[PDB]
């Protein structure tokens, strides 16, 4: 089915610190009150310039995602798995089969068979968020984990994300997979676009609210007078072309 | 006032691009069976 | 208010290319030979 | 055999870093930001993801040394007018310097 | 900042605050004769008058 993303999908779009100001940001974000889908626990998903994904659930059936072009061999792929403890990231050539996924019987295996010429290797209720973003030849990741009571539902929250990890390959990427943990015998999927922001910071450099400017006049009003507060008057705010 | 120097500040040395493998490697091959074998991500040090 | 406004404006003013390479004056000079930096030199003063 | 792929490059040689030096005027540089200044120890709080920080008028005010991920600050070496205050050489020629 | 400089005022907050005082103090005290040379006492409320 579909719902609505309410607040979330705001990251730290730089490593610069500010105590206080209220900085505005042009970059890619996922537009306030948007519309996302409701996968349960599943198919392929394109991977336009930016996309969302968010996981909620006590028991760990998610694990990974598959990256690539073609997801086929003859086309380099990025792949991430976690087995139990070990985040193995590998950025290179694989045959993933029309259904790879790792149960939980309580056997682990069929997801791939293929390892050729591989170009990196490394190895290492509650709600789960991360952001792709490849631009480039670098590989873009953020993350952020606030525990939670709704069994699998979006709550309301606001809560940024801290990049963790890039990597730099130089390669164009289409779609994108994921793997499951169901038997052998619950996430989201949300777009980025070009926006334009303003943040604020609380003396730690910490992202605590965040206004969209093309949601609503009162949006865009805020962001012509940089600042979350507006006092009674008029205000000139842009041109009906 | 005038800065009295400049000065440089860069993070710890990482993996430092094995070429002792490759050039004190126990056998290398025959000209017409050539390696290949190619660095990545790493710090080169050619001074040594 | 008004004051404050417009010494900020002139501080923000300073991080602009005026169509130049860049907005500082070591890049353009660390990367580019007088002959050819002079031109955005001159831009950025005029702009400044 | 070296190469220069369209790809960013990944491998390269190590730079040189130096011993840093606090509360005198130097010409500081990591990893790419230069200037001058005055390097000293800043009672503040950064995150792990956070490299150098900027206050407001959008300056580099705040910087952590990649060598032991502590916070020091950096502020402008100092820079005034000089002023010269004079009875007149009518009547004397001694100046007073402010 | 880079070559912006604030300068300090000539008279000093306080000082203004004495300028004010003094104002007060002769405006009470001598009504407006003090504003055309030497201040002459008068009762406050004659000067009401
Ligand atoms: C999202 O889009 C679908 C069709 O693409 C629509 O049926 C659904 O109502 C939309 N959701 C919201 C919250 O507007
Ligand atoms: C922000 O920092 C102050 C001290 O600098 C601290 O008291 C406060 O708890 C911090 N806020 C957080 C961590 O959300
Ligand atoms: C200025 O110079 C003239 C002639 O040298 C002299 O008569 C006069 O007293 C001087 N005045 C002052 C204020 O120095």
């Amino acid at each position: 089915a579909y719902t609505n993303s309410f607040t979330r999908g705001v990251y730290y779009p730089d490593k610069v610190f500010r105590s206080s100001v209220l900085h505005s940001t042009q970059d890619l974000f996922l537009p306030f009150f948007s519309n996302v889908t409701w996968f349960h626990a599943n198919p392929v998903l394109p991977f336009n310039d930016g996309v969302y994904f968010a996981s909620t659930e006590k028991s760990n059936i998610i694990r990974g995602w598959i990256f690539g072009t073609t997801l086929d061999s003859k086309t380099q792929s990025l792949l991430i798995v976690n087995n139990a403890t070990n985040v193995v990231i590998k950025v290179c050539e694989f045959q993933f089969c029309n259904d790879p996924f790792l149960g939980v019987m309580e056997s682990e295996f069929r997801v791939y068979s293929s390892a050729n010429n591989c170009t990196f290797e490394y190895v290492s209720k509650n709600l789960r968020e991360f952001v792709f973003k490849n631009i480039d030849g670098y590989f873009k990741i953020y993350s952020k984990h606030t525990p939670i009571n709704l069994v699998r539902d979006l709550p309301q929250g606001f809560s940024a994300l801290e990049p963790l990890v890039d990597l730099p390959i130089g390669i164009n990427i289409t779609r994108f997979q994921t793997l499951l943990a169901l038997h052998r015998s619950a996430y989201y999927v949300g777009y980025l676009q070009p926006r334009t922001f303003l943040l604020k910071y609380n003396e730690n450099g910490t992202i605590t609210d965040a206004v969209d400017c093309a949601l609503d006049p009162l949006s865009e009003t805020k962001c012509t007078l940089k600042s979350f507060t507006v006092e009674k008057g008029i205000y000139q705010t842009s041109n009906f072309r | 006032v005038q800065p009295t120097e400049s000065i440089v500040r860069f993070p710890n040395i990482t993996n430092l691009c094995p070429f002792g493998e490759v050039f004190n490697a126990t056998r290398f091959a025959s000209v017409y069976a050539w390696n290949r074998k190619r660095i990545s991500n790493c710090v080169a040090d050619y001074s040594v | 208010n008004q004051n404050a406004q417009a010494l900020n404006t002139l501080v923000k003013q300073l991080s602009s290319n005026f169509g130049a390479i860049s907005s500082v004056l070591n890049d353009i000079l660390s990367r580019l030979d007088p002959p050819e930096a002079e031109v955005q030199i001159d831009r950025l003063i005029t702009g400044r | 055999s070296f190469e220069l792929l369209h790809a960013p490059a990944t491998v390269c040689g190590p730079k040189k870093s130096t011993n840093l030096v606090k509360n005198k005027c130097v010409n500081f540089n990591f990893n790419g930001l230069t200037g001058t200044g005055v390097l000293t120890e800043s009672n503040k709080k950064f995150l792990p993801f956070q490299q150098f920080g900027r206050d407001i008028a959008d300056t580099t005010d705040a910087v952590r040394d990649p060598q032991t991920l502590e916070i020091l600050d950096i502020t402008p070496c100092s820079f005034g007018g000089v002023s010269v205050i004079t009875p007149g050489t009518n009547t004397s020629n001694q100046v007073a310097v402010l | 900042f880079n070559g912006l400089t604030v300068l300090p005022p000539l008279l000093t907050d306080e000082m203004i605050a004495q300028y004010t005082s003094a104002l007060l103090a002769g405006t009470i005290t001598s009504g407006w004769t003090f504003g055309a040379g030497a201040a002459l006492q008068i009762p406050f409320a004659m000067q009401m008058a």
